[PDB]
Order: C-alpha cells, then structure tokens, then sequence
C-alpha cells in the first residue's frame, strides 16, 4: 500500500597495478661474473 | 634501456689483539749497557 525508494552500492575491480621486473638488477646487481654465468642459461630472462 | 663499482672502499674492524707497544720499551728511561743488552720477546700483538 505504501512504498519508498532505497539505494545500494557495489564495487567491481577493473584494473590492477602494473609491475615491471628486470634481471639486470634482481639476480645480478652490478657484477660481471654473475652476468657471465647468467648468460649461460640462454634466453631465460627474455621470457619474463 | 640499461640500468660501475667505485674503487673507494671503507674497511673498519675492531682488533682482536692488543697493541705491541714497542715504542714504550725502546724509549725507556733505562738504557742497558752493551754487556747487558736486555731482551724482550713480543708475540700475539698488533704493530
Ligand atoms: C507512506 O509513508 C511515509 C513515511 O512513513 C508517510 O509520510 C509521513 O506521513 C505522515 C502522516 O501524514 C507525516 O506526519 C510524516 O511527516 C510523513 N513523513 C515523510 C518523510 O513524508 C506517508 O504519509 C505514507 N503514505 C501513506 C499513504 O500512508
């Protein structure tokens, strides 16, 4: 017989923070022997 | 793109052995004669 109007709310995720990782700073920071041994694995860091 | 090691190094470490203190014995106020030539052995110390 009598009515009213009510409101709700919701949140749907759409985006995500973008992350960028490199091998020149995570595995071998600045050393040369590590880089020489890392290149032995081939293109293992080109896929990440 | 791409993302050097300076030769300047800081080396600090607390010594584990005391100083030899050879200058204190050489500069002693008592000078032995050539017939005496007192001897002191220094071992396990830093100089
Ligand atoms: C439907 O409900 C609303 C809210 O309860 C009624 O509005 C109230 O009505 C009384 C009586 O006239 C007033 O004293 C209030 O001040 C009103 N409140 C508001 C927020 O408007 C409304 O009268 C009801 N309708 C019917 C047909 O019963």
């Amino acid at each position: 017989t009598n009515f009213t109007i009510a409101g709700h709310e919701e949140f749907i995720q759409t985006s995500s923070p973008k992350v960028t990782i490199d091998c020149s700073a995570f595995v071998c920071s600045n050393y040369a022997a590590c880089h020489d041994l890392l290149s032995e694995y081939g293109t293992f860091c080109d896929n990440i | 793109l791409s993302g050097v090691k300076p030769v300047a190094t800081v080396y600090r470490r607390i010594p584990n052995l005391p100083d030899c203190d050879i200058d204190n014995w050489l500069n002693n106020v008592s000078v032995p004669s050539p017939l005496n030539w007192e001897r002191r052995i220094f071992s396990n110390c830093n100089f």
